[PDB]
């Protein structure tokens, strides 16, 4: 029942990001909508302050909501239960380079849309790395392990930026999501499969449009009956 | 790559036709050369030399800072920009050099010339300065070919790419797919170019076929001591030794930060005597990212070079 | 295809030499697995240093990517590396800061997978589930697999389940290097693993583990005309 | 959890029947106490006190190192091991303390006794130490009950589980499912116990029901400042205030590395003067992982306190 949670099948969203990459401070904005029953979302992002960016854009693609996640019946939805109040999250990113990133976000629900407020910080990125070189074509699909820790939910994944050379550049992303309110049922260990793509690049618009599909499920390999865990 | 516009660039944007309507043409051998000429202040000559995939357009925002102190001339290399084509259809380094020297002789230049080279445009200058050591007053270079390539260490991941370019497939990559203009040109620029600014670069190579042969032959002249053309290798070795032995030649290096080639070439540039080092933001085409700062650097450097009369 | 000197069902003998903090030990393993379906079962013994002052499950991933079910649409970099075999270097970072280095070689002689492993762990927390031995087993995982020139990079997050029901993760990055030049290198896919422990009844002092690994692409259809 | 055997322990394994055949019994109050006595060198008496879910069997391999120095007595607490049950069926801290001191009265003990307390067995070895302060010469404690608990900062993840035990759920955990015997005991031992020595621990509680009441009543006496039993909290407060002032009392702290409670209590144990610190292998039941090391350590300790 999404009506009691102040939601509907299709939900709009407005995200505001304040970023600090190295010494470069910037401010970005995104507007979009998506299906919270099928885990689809599409947001077009623009830069409001600090343009242009001396770094690769795709590092802020994960900062622009787990409410857009297709959860089956046999897995409880922590993030949709987090509403109408919403939920916050703290995200630590370590690129396969030594450079790090901290992403503190707060997904609220106002009137009838998700109001997200993200803070993005990055440091120790490499001069010849594909972030400062902007060799990144996009984001490959990923699998985020999601489990429970008392009142919070912890997700962990390895995101692989594809490069123009066909090679890949990975970063480990560990997020801790906390619902603002006690929330009833906590989820078991599962995965969320993500696919974040960029749609309109043959349209020189100044926007950067991204569509994310995130479907939650368990392991498809059957567990042995005599198997311990 | 995504990239986003500079919010204060379209106010001062110079389109292709606008920049071309300020240039001049001049018969050079069996062809002609399109070039922007400041004319005024002919007491000194600052010649800007672009590299691959570009033209004089590259310096459109850099040149207004140096014009009040010296006559600035920026040509489109043969087969590139709005310049004439080659006679034999060949676009190796030596053909560009021949047309460039024949065009040099037709400009009524002073004895000592000041050069500002980018990419292959530096090598050309680096070649000229080696053969005409009497005609050089100062040399500015950025993302240069300072020396030969003996290892791929601090260089960007352009191995195999150049191997695909030199191994037949470069024809389908450049002549068919327009690799350097459609892909490599906007990728190595931090900001997003306005549609007119990108059309100004696409215009000379908007058609498929041999018209993109320059952009294909520029990388094939890469000075790899193992697997590269030995003539360009010898040219680069000669002028690198000459520049290393040039203490009386004031130079200015403009390091691109993070850059594209600067990280691998700034050492060889440091091993050049009388080199003042500055740093500006940008990738390879640093002119499209820090044009005003680059112009101020070049103008103060020329100013301090001309101040030498004690 | 026995041109590489293989069989659909293959036996394996693994010899591990490990050091955790200051405890040196030797472990052995005898197993059998299907390399086409991608399943494997290994009985593991402790031939030196018993008993172990740490959680055992940290050595489960050190005990052969030849036991992976690769579909026809994905290149099997591991099966192509034979008859010579392949080596790999594995760096593991536990979520509290503990580190592990696993250097392994996989050869073939009579027709068996002879594996030699070197395991080195360090900087484990005394209150961590490895020193406290709070780990029940390993949860299923997904390992990114992509090509890097001639090497293959795998990367995953392995989650131990704890006795209290919580979980403890560690980031694993493996560089696989073939011994022979491999024909076709893969694009970018994921190997889904499930490593479990069977025959949990006391019996003798041996650990039997069964791992199922299946390679596949993403199950989400890529929107046409989108990047990458 | 997966554990492996000690390859050189089945040859020197002491089974349950082999241990009880060397243990004596004696009527104490309205019941009796099964205990082991070395008898020899009765001029000095050292007493080994086990904690929860264990018995005298815990000190079967530790005691052969100290007997040739002093008379070592090891009792099975009331309702545990081969001893008898308590009269009222209650197995709180004082319910063990009363029977234990009454059994002390029937032992011909010297004036100042030496105690070796582990887990709750230390609390008793401390509570007596607070009541009969003139009757102790030395104290050896490990994985003990040092002071109260107020934070859970560097403690094992036993919270919520403690709250589960304190509620009705714990009744199904311990009485019907034998939690501390089927789960806690083999988990907190780095090595895999042989089946015989594990049956030696399971024997007193192999049956379902009220007989497993001590193993359920022991953790419910935990000295939590918030939620704990006020009487036990005050008892431990008093004897911790006494132990911090025991300047002349030579003490020995054995820290299990990595241990189960050692990390959370080694800082509170440093506040006890005249304490000599040693450390060695094991988890909670460090007597099963490093028995000979502990035996040599405390043998030297008692030799030098006798001086
Ligand atoms: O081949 C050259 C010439 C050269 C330049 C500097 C130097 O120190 C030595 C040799 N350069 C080159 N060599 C290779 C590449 C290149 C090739 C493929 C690719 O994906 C990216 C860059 N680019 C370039 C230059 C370039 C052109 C257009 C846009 C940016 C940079």
């Amino acid at each position: 029942d999404l009506a009691k949670l102040g939601l509907k099948e299709v939900m709009p969203t407005k995200i505001n990001l304040e970023g600090l990459v190295g010494d470069h401070a910037f401010s970005m904005e995104g507007v979009g909508e998506g299906n919270i029953l099928e885990g689809t979302q599409e947001v077009k992002i623009s830069v409001t302050k600090g343009a242009p960016l001396p770094f690769a854009f795709d590092i802020v693609s994960v900062a622009f909501n787990r409410a857009y996640t297709g959860y089956p019946e046999e897995i409880s939805d922590y993030f949709l239960q987090s509403f109408p109040e919403g939920f916050t999250y703290e995200r630590n990113i370590r690129y396969q380079d030594g450079g790090t990133a901290i992403v503190k976000s707060d997904i609220s629900l106002e009137d009838g849309k998700f109001i997200v407020n993200v803070d993005f910080k990055a440091k120790d990125l490499r001069r010849m790395g594909p972030v400062m070189q902007q060799d990144i074509v996009g984001m490959q699909p990923s699998y985020e392990s999601m489990y429970t820790n008392v009142t919070s939910v912890i997700g962990e994944c390895i995101i692989a930026f594809k490069l123009q050379t066909g090679k890949h550049f990975t970063y480990h992303m560990r997020t801790v999501y906390k619902s603002k309110k006690p929330v009833e049922t906590m989820p078991l260990y599962h995965f969320i499969q993500h696919r974040l793509v960029k749609t309109n690049v043959d349209t020189a618009s100044g926007y950067v449009v991204q569509h994310e599909t995130a479907i939650a499920a368990h392991s498809t390999i059957k567990k042995i009956e005599g198997s311990l865990p | 790559t995504s990239k986003v516009y500079d919010p204060e660039q379209r106010k001062r944007m110079i389109t292709g036709p606008q920049w071309w309507a300020r240039c001049k043409q001049m018969n050079v051998l069996d062809s002609f050369i399109n070039y922007y000429d400041s004319e005024k202040h002919a007491e000194n000559a600052v010649i800007f030399l672009h590299g691959n995939a570009t033209s004089s357009y590259l310096w459109r925002h850099v040149v207004p800072h140096i014009e009040p102190v010296a006559r600035c001339i920026i040509p489109d290399l043969i087969g590139m920009g709005k310049s004439g084509k080659s006679g034999n259809g060949s676009y190796r380094l030596l053909d560009h050099y021949k047309y460039l020297t024949a065009w040099f002789e037709l400009l009524n230049l002073p004895k000592k010339i000041i050069f500002v080279g980018h990419d292959w445009g530096a090598a050309l200058a680096f070649h000229y300065a080696y053969e005409h050591q009497d005609r050089i007053k100062a040399i500015v270079h950025m993302e240069s070919v300072v020396d030969v390539i003996e290892s791929w260490d601090e260089w960007p991941d352009i191995e195999e790419d150049i191997a695909l370019i030199k191994s037949e497939e470069g024809e389908k990559m450049v002549l068919e797919n327009n690799f350097f203009v459609e892909t490599v040109l906007p990728s190595k620029i931090m900001r997003k170019l306005e549609p007119e600014e990108f059309a100004a670069y696409l215009e000379p190579f908007k058609e498929k076929g041999e018209v993109r042969r320059p952009t294909l032959s520029w990388p094939r002249e890469i000075p790899l001591v193992k697997g590269g053309k030995p003539d360009v290798v010898q040219i680069v070795r000669n002028y690198n030794a000459y520049l290393r032995a040039s203490d009386d030649l004031p130079k200015l290096f403009i390091e691109s930060d993070p850059g594209f080639f600067s990280n691998a070439i700034v050492e060889g540039a440091k091993k050049f005597p009388n080199t003042e080092f500055v740093k500006v933001k940008g990738l390879h085409f640093l002119q499209e990212d820090a044009p005003d700062e680059m112009g101020k650097y070049i103008k103060s450097f020329v100013e301090r070079v001309l101040k030498n009369e004690q």
